[PDB]
RNA sequence: CAUCCGGUCGAUCCUGCCGGAGCGCGACGCUCUCCCCAAGGACGAAGCCAUGCAUGCCCGCUCACCCGGGACGCGGCGGACGGCUCAGGACAACGGUUGCACCCCCCGCGGCGGUCCCUGCUAGCCGGACACCGCUGGCAACCCGGCGCCAAGACGUGCGCGCACGGGCGCGCGCCCCGCGGGCGAGCAGCGUGACGCAGCGACGGCCCGCCCGGGCUUCCGGGGCAUCACCCGGUCGGCGCGGUCGCGGCGCGCCGAGGGCCCGACGCCUGGCGGAGAAUCAGGGUUCGACUCCGGAGAGCGGGCCUGCGAGACGGCCCGCAC
RNA sequence: GACCGCAGCAGGACUCCGGGGUCAGCAGCCUCUAGCGCGGGAGCGAACGCGGCUCAGGGAAGUCGGCAAGCCGGCUCCGUAACCUCGGGAAAAGGAGUGGCUCUGACGGCGCCGGGUCAGAACUGGAACGGACGCGGGGAUCCCGACUGUUUACUAGAAAC
């Protein structure tokens, strides 16, 4: 056990694995709000996550953005690459801007570099994340994306 | 422009001697070339103790106008003890002068740490200037 | 002057921020007060004028055993395994989710009792039963927990295994 | 502020000192003079404790009075017209409260 | 609110600037017959300041003088708003747009109001006591020492519904999800039941909840120049556990990773940088200025630290170093 | 230990073998084995000398000149400029720690047995730790010679060769 502490779900009490094998609930699989489904990965899956978006003690409330993953390296977490147009109005034309947005990603969904997500705002949960995410649109294996 | 006749005390400071400045004057350290008062014997370094009139000049930690100038300056705190005639034995942790002419005004306006009160008799305009009189 | 701002610390991207304004009272932090366990609970006065209890020594805490549905006052024996400092064990400081011994004796009448599981107990008898604190004695001035139960004790039987 | 120590110093200009115990010798300003107070109780406990009611229902008139007329009198001439100076009588149960 | 004209030549046609011509906003000169309105120590001196004045009001309690007026005192409420300036600050402020299921709030307004035992309590009703003051004072000043008298809606106690009751602590939905609520786009609230703690406030009983206003953070977009600044950061980027806070979060601390940002210009440097609503000029598209009038920010010689507070890291509060 | 220098002269003489502890060390300091008590002894504790110490306050004012002495020094971690033939400079300059205990971690062969190094933490001791020992003071320039080398045995080690 080389882990300095043990990882409890908050919502299910620790006496439900020791005892009553017949049944109760040893997992709180909570329903997202904004018409998403929560996923059969986290209603299966194995995982804590305090800042999960489903599982864990963790809130969507504010705006819900789409943006493509510019990087999947540290634990749990993405960074969404926003891609948008600016208008600047002397010259008649617009400026191609990008915005990198920190969002925890649940281990439930599975995220590769270069797949659409959708990002929800959360409480702070870091210094710089903000943002949750809420689902995956897996592109194929392998531009500037408006989402 | 010294008040009084003085009891002899040991000097502890002589030529050569980096003594610091006690005021807000603008120096910082005053190096001693000499000391007023004084008919030497031969090999004699000239040497001064609290409250004597000594000639100094301001190193490079100085402001610039007060540096490459014979300045005069009496000697307020000295590490090396002496004995008043009252038999008290006092020393200080630093040794340390204020720049004032011979007249016996002071180029600074303030005064900083003990001063010795054989500074302060002799020169009264550094008995009113220094917080404490030690 | 322990602060929780945000202006005192740089950007993402590692860039030193500038200070625009003053340190804030609103934006204050107050010294940690690791609470000690003896082998007095302070009062300050929050923001709003509420007042927080702050536990500075405290002898005992109404542990429970939700299993078997019994909970008494029991007082603190010893603190082991913090999870965050070892350095805290040994001073036996009280953090929520501290590992700790409470007296058997309030639950010992338990002891007659069986079906309540097997391995709790055999705890009953030794003068130890295991028991994270679930209150912050610093914020809420008390030190209310609960036996370990389960695989969690299991864990935590194998971190203090004598090794 | 400076404040002077607690242990007592040649430097003191001024002392302050209780008799307590004394001699026989009455003090020549002291012990032969007894400074009348100044004014009496007006919580109404301490007034029925003061006449022994506890000892032997509101008072309510019980209550003593400097009789000297009133204050801010003398030069208008009212010194005959006597209010009584009665010291006003807190803490007294009235059929109001 | 679509306009040109003078100047290189010996002449000419150009390019191209120079100069005029218009309109503001300030200085200077000279000159102003009267009235109406109106700016007015901002401009690399947020330099320094003599003096005067800018926050009082109130009567809960009233045995000096004067009457119903009380002075002084204690107590309350306010002094955090206002007035002032633009130094600092360039993913900051500021604008438009979100959220707080992560929150604090005086007043006022509307609800609501049960307060454990047990010892000792007085509940027609408790103490003892401080200031003013009486006396007796030191001190250059500033400042205040003792000893006694004695009030509060002041102070400390305090009886009072074991559906007693603050905080916090347990156990209390799921069978793939979503299709009802006290409710919600959202498993949120409330309660039951365990145990803890005795939180309120009661001596002219009122906690508490709401709404308001005012915060605190927060989401997205917009948010100066300089490459004679090309790589940058190292709580920096994430995880996890605690602590701290009104709460959230590297906010702090351990621990564990190795991220995070950048030629769509990161980072560094610089500014005679407060931002917006706006102002000037003015076919159109624009250019320039954003001291100041309202709004938001920031600051009270320069840094720190606090106390009182419902709210201030307050400076016509305090403490300390610095500079004068 | 008898050679060769006047001699049974702190002069000069080529090898072989080479334990322990502290240590990076065949260094310094102390020792096991082995050897062994040196042109004599006693007394005294003057000046002066020679070999060493320590010194208040100042800090090269001494002197032809910092001569001589002192300062610095081991290790570990930071932190290092001008210049430059890009190799250096550089141990630049400048800091901080260091003991004794009590324990943790890592690193192998693989029933089980090494290794002595590396970190990290308590806790302690007049405010102490390379505790003796060993063991750069540093920097800014000018001249000359590029350097490493060689040199007047017995007054010149240099810029000379």
């Amino acid at each position: 056990q080389h882990e300095r502490a043990y990882h409890k779900q908050s919502q299910i009490f620790q006496g439900r694995f020791l005892r009553k094998d017949n049944a109760r609930c040893l997992r709180f699989y909570k329903s997202i709000g904004m018409g998403y489904h929560t996923p059969i990965t986290a209603i299966n899956g194995t995982y804590i996550d305090k800042k999960c978006p489903f599982t864990g003690n963790v809130s969507i409330r504010g705006r819900i953005l789409r943006g493509v993953v510019h990087s999947a390296k540290m634990q749990r977490s993405i960074i969404v690459r926003r891609d948008y147009l600016h208008f600047v109005q002397k010259y008649k034309r617009y400026e191609r801007r990008h915005k990198h947005v920190a969002a925890h990603l649940s281990p439930c969904f599975r995220v590769k570099e270069g797949d659409i997500v959708t990002i929800g705002e959360c409480r702070p949960l870091s210094k710089t994340i903000r943002f949750n995410v809420i689902k995956v649109e897996p592109v194929s294996e392998a531009r500037f994306s408006p989402f | 422009g010294g008040i009084g006749n003085k009891f002899r005390i040991s000097c502890g400071l002589p030529v050569g001697a980096v003594i610091n400045c006690a005021d807000n004057s603008g120096a910082k350290s005053l190096n001693m070339i000499a000391v007023k008062n004084w008919k030497g014997h031969l090999n004699r370094f000239p040497k001064a103790s609290v409250g004597d009139m000594v000639l100094i000049t301001v190193g490079r930690d100085g402001k610039p106008e007060l540096r490459r100038k014979v300045t005069p300056a009496v000697v307020v705190r000295q590490r090396k003890v002496w004995r008043r005639k009252d038999g008290v034995w006092i020393y200080f942790q630093d040794n340390a002068g204020v720049i004032i002419n011979p007249k016996g005004e002071l180029k600074g306006s303030s005064i900083t740490g003990p001063v010795a009160k054989e500074a302060a008799d002799r020169w009264p305009k550094i008995s009113t200037t220094a917080e404490c009189v030690h | 002057g322990i602060t929780h701002d945000k202006m005192y610390k740089r950007s993402k991207t590692g860039a030193v921020q500038g200070k625009w304004h003053k340190k804030r009272k609103y934006n204050l932090g107050r010294q940690p007060a690791n609470t000690k366990l003896i082998v007095k609970i302070s009062t300050i006065r929050c923001r709003g004028g509420n007042i927080k209890r702050r536990a500075l020594r405290l002898s005992h805490g109404s542990f429970a055993w939700g299993s078997a549905d019994i909970s008494h006052k029991a007082r603190i024996l010893q603190v082991v395994y913090n999870s965050t400092s070892n350095e805290l064990v040994r001073t036996n400081t009280l953090v929520k989710g501290c590992v700790v011994q409470i007296d058997s004796a309030p639950f010992k009448s338990a002891l007659s009792n069986d079906t309540l599981d097997k391995e709790i107990l055999d705890q009953i008898r030794g003068d130890h039963i295991l028991a994270r604190i679930s209150s912050r004695p610093g914020q809420v001035g008390t030190a209310d927990g609960y036996i370990l139960e389960g695989p969690e004790l299991l864990f935590y039987q194998k971190k203090l295994a004598p090794k | 502020k400076s404040i002077r120590g607690c242990i007592v110093g040649p430097d003191l200009h001024a002392l302050s000192v209780v008799l307590v115990d004394a001699g026989d010798k009455t003090l020549p300003g002291l012990t032969d003079v007894v400074v009348p107070k100044r004014l009496v109780p007006k919580r109404a406990s301490k007034i029925r404790r003061l006449f022994g009611l506890p000892t032997t229902d509101p008072k309510d008139q019980m209550l003593v009075c400097e009789l000297i007329k009133e204050l801010g009198h003398e030069v208008t001439l009212k010194n005959g017209e006597k209010k009584l100076k009665y010291p006003k009588v807190q803490r007294v149960v009235t059929d109001e409260k």
